[PDB]
């Protein structure tokens, strides 16, 4: 059938004019499989035949089990057409469904082919079947329904869908209907005997409309989830058992623990991930490091044990729970009764070149408020591995603004925890360092030095270095010649601003170098002053 | 009536992607919709229409009111707004001695916007957890939000307003976005009345906060009190000094970096030399009056930057070309992101007041943390510029009182 709905208006874009491109010359085996198929199509009313008066063209084939396909080639058509709302902006999320009683799966047959064209878009849909040796004037047909191929068509449906069911839904409020392209994935509490009826009732609405249907029963692969009416898990996880790993292996390996990672906890892999790190061959064989096979071994150990996740109870709070796994990786799991998992994640993004597990932490946090709030439209209550003292030390301290829900602290080591502290006010009996970095920039040398209120001097030179780094050499410099306590003054905003992040981890090697001096310090005042105004 | 609308140049509509929303405020804009839906003001639309402005609720009280972000639609029609349509912004206004703002966004909802241009306004109502595609619509009046509407709407403004301004020649009225904001030097009672009169004009054509614009005086950076000075001191001296010297002419600092020189001990005393506290006290007397030499330009974009000090107290500067400060605040007293979302409205207000004209903001917060919490505590009617930074906390040394 083709629905009685009414159809979306469609324009070229802006400027633009229906496509003209020339149709090939095709065999004769395939002209004849085009027409066979255009006249079926044409009974049906899919489309129509066209007179000379219709200049626009796009070039049609056809392809081979020893059944024929016609394939509509919809580039020129395409670029030309305008732009449409999306189809989804997002997916549905397993962990945000409720459970349901009974689940049921239709799929729309011939979805495109039942939707209606806009009769003044329809021209612009002329093709042409070709003669044989493209001797005569071909067959021209022009669309009266939505092409597959065609830019519009995936939007159109789904609105003409969604008009449709809209009548339904209202009528039913307790069900539940996902559309997903041409499938329907519908829900209800109802028992069999009234749910399938709701079904049966749910088709007869869409037959009206000029939508036909079948029942696959679940579970259902979709989107790698695999989905029951009372658990949700992701598709089979298979772990290659092999004695070579490829690129092209360890990226389809990251892959699928990433996947894997959404319910199944603690999954981890940076140590597969540093392997890929390099320009590197797709065919390229990397040895697995130490640290990269006891990564292996461990997601190993946990994929063993099937894991599903539950669904969503509204009327509960969902809990948060994060933990620190070393090396910037953060693990998570979001339950709403202890411990039956709605979904678990993991967050290891660097941002910046210098952080601490403060920062980290609350990035974390971030991330999964932001998730949160997609999938159940709230927050959840968090139990983080810090104590409240050292959170509030810190972002009180701190020069960015930062505020995270409701949480409260959990003992579960790792804790977090700033590693030093910087004094607030100079010390009193303790060398106070001037100390000074510069690069020539001709050159790339660069000395590092320093000079005390205790007549203490020294100047190293450096080889291929910047400004920058000299100025934390120097700085260095200092931590290292000085006692437990010690005062430094730099002109440098540039170190100032590192260190007074406190952070606990980087990228330079001079920044974790300095970081381990702080931490073995008893007290360190950092003080900075402008540059070349004589100051000491 | 409807009055042509054409974007820029060769330029499209917004396309701009809805930040996630909570149940309780996706629910709000349904309630709301629906209603705006049957009394015509907005009608729902097809696939056929690609563009898309975010949508939010705040409550500005516990009413839930709708919040359309069209930031970017205004950006691509200021052609229209400012040129062809600009409202003139009076200077008299900053120099009164109560102005209240007055909110009039009901006005633009019985004027139907140009048919031509309404696909341009197209919103989302997305739904939890993408289980049901969004809600479309879009405006078929002058929405809220839109610097359209009150450029639009200007010529029916004046009309209204004609009676009370011959009757009130002192008093100055302006129109920003949707809101009017109105200006007087009378008692603050005769003044509060006055208000109320003004609100009865407007009641008969149906449109159903107080601002202190003298008092309003720059905070001016401050040079500690002391008799003691240490190093250190004279050090964070100089270093407040040089960088203030980069705004006002005539900053001297030589013959304190005098006592600053040899490699002394931080926390050693040192006596404040003749001339010290003699350049230090002529540099208090500069830094108390305007910068010298620093004025607005209408055809440059407002910067505003701010920096957390500690304790619930934010510093701002308001500037065109860096350095080049044309205002600078502090603001008063719970939570990071709410303090610094009133900091923003306040500045926003002020800066509307003093150029008619909104800043473009430098938040030092994670882009995420802002975008989640701010309308949370948002209660204004328009929306700031604003872009994410990483404060020099030297910057912020400088701004203490
Ligand atoms: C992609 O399949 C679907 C099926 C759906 F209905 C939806 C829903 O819109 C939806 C809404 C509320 N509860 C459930 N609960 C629910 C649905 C299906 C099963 C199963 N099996 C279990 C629970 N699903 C969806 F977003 C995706």
């Amino acid at each position: 059938p083709i629905s009685p709905i009414e159809t979306v208006p469609v324009k070229l874009k802006p400027g633009m004019d229906g496509p003209k491109v020339k149709q090939w010359p095709l065999t004769e085996e395939k002209i004849k499989a085009l027409v066979e198929i255009c006249t079926e199509m044409e009974k049906e009313g899919k489309i129509s035949k066209i007179g000379p008066e219709n200049p626009y063209n796009t070039p049609v084939f056809a392809i081979k089990s020893t059944k024929w396909r016609k394939l509509v080639d919809f580039r020129e058509l395409n670029k030309r057409t305008q732009d449409f709302w999306e189809v989804q902006l997002g997916i549905p999320h397993p962990a945000g469904l409720k459970k349901k009683k009974s689940v049921t799966v239709l799929d729309v047959g011939d979805a495109y082919f039942s939707v209606p064209l806009d009769e003044d878009f329809r021209k612009y849909t002329a093709f042409t079947i070709p003669s044989i040796n493209n001797e005569t004037p071909g067959i021209r047909y022009q669309y009266n329904v939505l092409p597959q191929g065609w830019k519009g068509s995936p939007a159109i449906f789904q609105s003409s869908m969604t008009k449709i069911l809209e009548p339904f839904r209202k009528q039913n409020p307790d069900i539940v209907i996902y559309q997903y392209m041409d499938d329907l994935y519908v829900g209800s509490d109802l028992e069999i005997g009234q749910h399938r009826t709701k079904i049966e009732e749910l088709r007869q609405h869409l037959l009206r409309w000029g939508l036909t249907t079948p029942q696959k029963e679940p579970p259902f692969l979709w989107m790698g989830y695999e989905l029951h009416p009372d658990k949700w898990t992701v598709q089979p996880i298979v772990l290659p058992e092999k004695d070579s790993w490829t690129v092209n292996d360890i990226q389809k390996l990251v892959g699928k623990l990433n996947w894997a990672s959404q319910i199944y906890p603690g999954i981890k892999v940076r140590q597969l991930c540093k392997l890929l790190r390099g320009t590197k061959a797709l065919t390229e064989v990397i040895p697995l490091t130490e640290e990269a096979e006891l990564e292996l071994a461990e997601n190993r150990e946990i994929l063993k044990e099937p894991v599903h996740g539950v669904y969503y109870d509204p009327s509960k709070d969902l809990i948060a729970e994060i933990q620190k796994q070393g090396q910037g990786q953060w693990t998570y799991q979001i339950y709403q009764e202890p411990f039956k998992n709605l979904k678990t994640g993991k967050y290891a993004r660097m941002r910046g070149a210098h952080t601490n597990d403060v920062k980290q932490l609350t990035e974390a946090v971030q991330k999964i408020t932001t998730e949160s709030i997609v999938i159940w439209g709230k927050t959840p209550k968090f139990k983080l591995p810090i104590q409240k003292e050292t959170w509030e030390t810190w972002w009180t301290e701190y020069w960015q603004a930062t505020w995270i829900p409701e949480w409260e602290f959990v003992n579960t080591p790792p804790l977090v925890k700033l590693w030093y502290q910087l004094e607030k006010e100079p010390i009193v009996g303790a060398e106070t360092f001037y100390v000074d970095g510069a690069a020539n920039r001709e050159t790339k040398l660069g000395k590092a030095g320093y000079v005390t209120n205790r007549g203490r001097q020294k100047v190293v030179t450096l080889t291929d270095t910047t400004n920058q780094k000299t100025e934390l050499q120097a700085i260095y410099l200092a931590l290292q010649d000085s006692g437990l306590e010690v005062n430094i003054v730099t002109d440098s905003q540039y170190a100032l601003g590192i260190i007074q992040a406190q952070p606990d981890q980087s990228e330079s090697e001079l920044v974790n170098q300095i970081i381990e001096q702080l931490i073995k310090k008893e007290k360190v005042y950092l003080a900075w002053v402008p540059a070349h105004k004589g100051i000491g | 009536e409807t009055v042509p609308v054409k974007l820029k140049p060769g330029m499209d509509g917004p396309k701009v992607k809805q930040w996630p929303l909570t149940e309780e405020k996706i629910k709000a804009l349904v309630e709301i919709c629906t209603e705006m839906e049957k009394e015509g003001k907005i009608s729902k639309i097809g696939p056929e229409n690609p563009y898309n402005t975010p949508v939010f609720a705040i409550k500005k009280s516990t009413k839930w009111r709708k919040l359309v972000d069209f930031r970017e639609l205004n950006k691509r029609t200021q052609d229209f707004w400012e040129v062809q349509l600009g409202i003139p912004h009076p200077a008299g206004l900053k120099k009164k001695k109560s102005v209240t703002v007055l909110d009039v966004g009901d006005a633009y909802f019985s004027v139907p916007l140009d048919e031509d241009f309404r696909k341009y306004t197209a919103f989302t109502i997305p739904s939890i957890n993408n289980e049901t595609p969004g809600i479309r619509y879009q405006y078929n009046v002058l929405p809220q939000g839109w610097k359209g509407s009150p450029a639009i709407f200007q010529s029916s403004m004046t009309k209204i307003l004609e009676p009370f301004r011959k009757q009130n020649p002192d008093i100055v009225i302006y129109q920003y976005m949707d809101d009017l904001y109105v200006g007087s030097d009378l008692e603050i009672g005769q003044h509060r009345t006055k208000i109320e009169e003004l609100r009865q004009h407007l009641l008969r054509w149906g449109l159903t906060y107080e601002l202190h614009p003298d008092k309003w005086t720059v905070q001016p950076i401050v040079l500690p009190e002391k008799d003691s000075w240490t190093v250190n001191d004279i050090q964070k001296l100089v270093g407040k000094l040089n960088w203030a010297s980069q705004i006002y002419p005539g900053i001297k600092v030589r013959q304190l970096c005098k006592l600053l020189r040899g490699t002394k001990a931080l926390t050693e005393v040192i006596p404040l030399t003749e001339e010290a506290e003699l350049e230090l006290a002529e540099n208090r007397e500069i830094l108390k009056e305007p910068v010298h030499g620093v004025y607005y330009d209408p055809s440059k974009d407002l910067i505003a930057e701010i920096q957390k000090q500690g304790q619930g107290q934010w510093t701002y500067q308001i500037y065109q070309e860096p350095f080049k400060n044309l205002k600078t605040g502090k603001y008063a007293r719970t939570n990071d992101v709410k303090q610094l979302t009133e900091a923003v409205q306040k500045i926003t207000t002020e800066s509307i007041v003093i150029w008619g004209k909104t800043p473009k903001f430098k938040l030092p917060i994670q882009k995420e943390t802002w975008e989640t919490w701010w309308t949370e505590y948002w209660q204004a009617t328009w929306i700031p510029e604003w872009e994410f930074v990483n404060t020099p906390p030297l910057v912020k040394l400088w701004y203490q009182l």
